């Protein structure tokens, strides 16, 4: 019909899902009620200017952008100097996203900046002659998954990694970070994404992890980064991801969790938050609604029959619509929220979340929702590593191709 | 001795005490990617650790420069790492070290590397007397600061410190009522004491959260806290609490409500109760306010209890196809 609004945001009942305060004020009240104001602005902005609405993500800018900061960087990221593996996954997965390819000499530069990144002993450190540690290890071995050449694949000193891994376990089921380091869920899901990658999975390397991770599923439904810590999406996302690769997903009562996540979504904004009674955030499009696919993945495989055939069991039209509308710098870039300033963090994972809400499959089904102009569609993501479904097999299958260190 | 900040600061490379030290230069290859361009300071101090770590040198002069390393960017683990080996080798005071990490974490207390360092510390001293107080005053500027009720929950589990806590959670509770963390440390302080069990103890801290309820109707934690002490059990294990959510319904609903009466239903088909059917289409009709009016945005959601629901009890789902 005519007087239809297509965008879920600016439809007249939408004003209902403004904060109910029940006139008790307080400080977790009156910040969430500033990040209403600013979005309703944002939603509002059409029809105060009189224009047409029109979705669209602004390919070239996030290009530019990306293009430049894969090769130099400000001093802003001062910050980040002890994190650069990161800076090369998040770029590179960015530009896999928006399908810009990688020149082939920009592949051998990245490779090579990486071994010198690499340890003695085995992992990666966030930089050349800093000591390894597992959150940069996790990083690097993606971003050479993207690229996915043989000079890529060979970069990995597969002995030293199973080693390192080895000397981080802890009796209880937990791994360190690194050594003299801090144990949370992180590091259990940056240990079982790169052994699963890099194929150096002995019997006993998990003893005990699948039972760690699953007593920090705590009486909200979530996971939190240690036993009794209150659930975060963050945390929620590393625990889940990990024991689907260690398919020990039953190990959860993925009933409450479902539940958790679920309600994570905000009913104005559209986007997620990070935990219960907290502010929206771009990131969590991916660390919150990412758990969808795996929990659809991990339902069906127990035989069940109530799951929908086309759709994640969240509101993917209106993540979009957040993250299109709000998230989006014009100079190129993405956001936390309104306000907030770009970041190659947000970039990568405002990007990694939009894919997921345009792209469901299961086995055989599949069916996409593109919000906006139709050039918005991206290259889909797999839910457990968040590089491409397609880089992930390539990889797996070559590194079958050797032995388990020790044989 | 000389703050990183002082008007009268000098570069490294331009202090006698340290001109018998060559520098380091980063080694970031011949065609570098994600490269950072650092500031005249920075690079100077990293230049010069660089050449303390690789000569491992174990001196006054490094620590004191570890101090320039940590501020330019506390999130360098490495520089931390070395930091600790000097505390120890050169047998430095380890109170002195904790009035230093008090201020570090002060003003910049969302960084992980800080955190670690003050339980090292502890562990170290075997010494947790200032700890409650220094985190208590940490909430104080943000009451839901993860690493800080992380450090809160090590502290008094390790040193068995549980006697104050609920009476500090009540406190921040009053302040308040909507802060998802304290919900969550009342609940860790009752699990690890009396434990939800004793009759008594569950029935304080049920009253007191319909209480909290009725006075803010859409605070989400109040109600996630209710589900979650009584869901072990089994919901219909508590037959007076549907009557007493319906008594709420006039003038204090939610679709936190009718959720919970969702979940109620949800049981009792479980439990195999009374009514088979009339308690189906009871919760068959909610799943479908809630999809459709009260709560669309978890539409998906919602849609799927609703088929679940009759997939394994409705009237025909134990009935043969030859029927
Ligand atoms: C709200 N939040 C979401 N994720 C986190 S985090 O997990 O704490 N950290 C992100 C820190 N964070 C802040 C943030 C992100 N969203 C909102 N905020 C305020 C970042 C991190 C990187 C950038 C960039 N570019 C921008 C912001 C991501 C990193 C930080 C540390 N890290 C890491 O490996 O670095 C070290 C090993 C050096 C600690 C891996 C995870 C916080
Ligand atoms: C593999 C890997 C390293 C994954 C990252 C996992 C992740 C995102 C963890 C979050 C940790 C944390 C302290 C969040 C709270 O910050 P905040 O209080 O500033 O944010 P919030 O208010 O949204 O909770
Ligand atoms: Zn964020």
């Amino acid at each position: 019909p005519v007087w239809s609004e297509p965008l879920y945001s600016l439809r007249p009942e939408h004003a209902r899902e403004r904060l109910q305060d029940d006139s008790v004020e307080t400080v977790t009240s009156i910040e969430q009620a500033k990040v209403e104001e600013k979005i309703q602005e944002v939603f509002s902005s059409y029809k105060f200017n009189h224009l047409v609405p029109r979705l669209v993500l602004q390919r070239e800018k996030h290009f530019h952008y990306l293009k430049r900061g894969l090769r130099q960087l400000t001093d802003a990221y001062e910050c980040l100097d002890a994190s650069r593996p990161w800076l090369c996954y998040w770029i590179l997965h960015s530009l896999e996203l928006l399908d810009e390819p990688i020149p082939q000499i920009v592949a051998t530069d990245v490779c090579q900046f990486l071994e010198l990144c690499q340890s003695p002993d085995g992992g990666f450190g966030g930089g050349p002659g800093q000591y390894p540690h597992l959150a940069p290890t996790y990083a690097a071995v993606n971003a050479l998954c993207i690229i996915g050449t043989e000079e890529a694949y060979n970069v990995i000193n597969r002995e030293k990694l199973l080693q390192y891994l080895y000397s981080l376990k802890q009796p209880d089921g937990s791994f360190l970070m690194h050594v003299g380091g801090e144990v949370d869920v992180r590091s259990a899901y940056c240990a079982a994404s790169v052994a699963s990658l890099t194929n150096i999975i002995t019997p006993d390397l998990f003893e005990g992890t699948a039972e760690w991770i699953a007593r920090c599923q705590n009486w909200e439904g979530g996971i939190g980064g240690v036993p009794g810590m209150e659930a975060h999406g963050g945390y929620t996302f590393c625990g889940l991801a990990a024991l689907v690769i260690l398919k020990k997903e039953r190990s959860l009562n993925l009933k409450s969790l479902l539940q958790w996540v679920t309600s994570r979504q905000m009913r104005f904004e559209g986007g997620f938050q990070g935990r219960c009674n907290k502010l929206v955030d771009g990131c969590y499009s991916f660390w919150q609604a990412g758990l969808l696919p795996l929990l659809h993945r991990a339902l069906h495989a127990q035989g069940d029959p109530a799951l929908s055939m086309s759709h994640w069991m969240f509101h993917q039209q209106a993540l979009q619509e957040y993250i299109l509308m709000c998230c989006q710098c014009p100079a190129g870039g993405l956001l936390d929220k309104p306000g907030k300033s770009r970041d190659f963090y947000h970039t990568c994972y405002c990007l990694s979340g939009l894919s997921i809400a345009q792209h469901f499959g299961s086995g055989a089904m599949l069916h996409d929702v593109v919000m906006g102009v139709p050039e918005n569609v991206l290259q889909p993501t797999h839910p457990v590593y968040n590089i491409g479904p397609d880089k992930v097999i390539q990889a797996t299958t070559h590194f079958l191709q050797k032995p388990v260190p020790g044989f | 001795f000389l703050s990183l900040d002082s008007p009268t600061y000098v570069l490294y490379r331009d202090r006698a005490e340290w001109a018998d030290i060559d520098p380091v230069p980063q080694n970031d290859g011949p065609s570098p990617v994600v490269q950072i361009i650092y500031s005249e300071k920075f690079r100077d101090v990293y230049d010069y650790f660089r050449a303390v770590l690789q000569r491992d040198e174990r001196s006054e002069r490094a620590f004191k420069l570890t101090r320039d390393a940590i501020e330019l960017n506390a999130a360098n683990y490495t520089v931390w790492h070395f930091r600790r080996v000097l505390l120890r080798s050169l047998q430095k005071d380890l109170q002195e070290e904790m009035n230093y990490i008090i201020a570090i974490i002060e003003e910049q207390p969302k960084n992980y590397q800080v955190w670690h360092h003050r339980r090292v510390l502890v562990e170290w001293l075997k010494d947790p007397s200032q700890e409650l107080e220094f985190i208590a005053d940490i909430l104080n500027q943000d009451a839901k600061n993860y690493h800080a009720w992380q450090h809160r929950q090590w502290v008094i589990q390790e040193f068995r410190l549980w006697d104050n806590e609920l009476q500090y959670v009540d406190q921040l509770l009053k302040e308040d009522v909507r802060n998802n963390s304290v919900w969550n440390q009342r609940h860790f302080v009752i699990s690890n004491t009396t434990g939800y069990s004793d009759r008594a103890v569950l029935e304080r801290e049920v009253q007191y959260t319909l209480e909290m309820i009725k006075l803010v109707p859409h605070n989400e934690s109040a109600w996630n806290y209710l589900k979650g002490i009584l869901q072990d059990r089994g919901l219909s294990r508590y037959p007076n609490l549907l009557n007493q959510l319906l008594d709420l319904q006039p003038s204090h609903s939610s679709p936190y409500l009718i959720a919970f009466l969702v979940d109620i239903y949800e049981d009792m088909l479980e439990n195999q109760c009374d009514n088979k059917e009339d308690i189906l289409n009871k919760a068959l009709e909610l799943c479908e306010i809630l999809a459709k009016e009260k709560d669309t945005i978890r539409k998906e959601y919602w849609r799927y209890i609703g088929r679940s629901l009759q997939s394994k009890h409705s009237r025909e789902s134990d009935i043969p196809a030859s029927v």
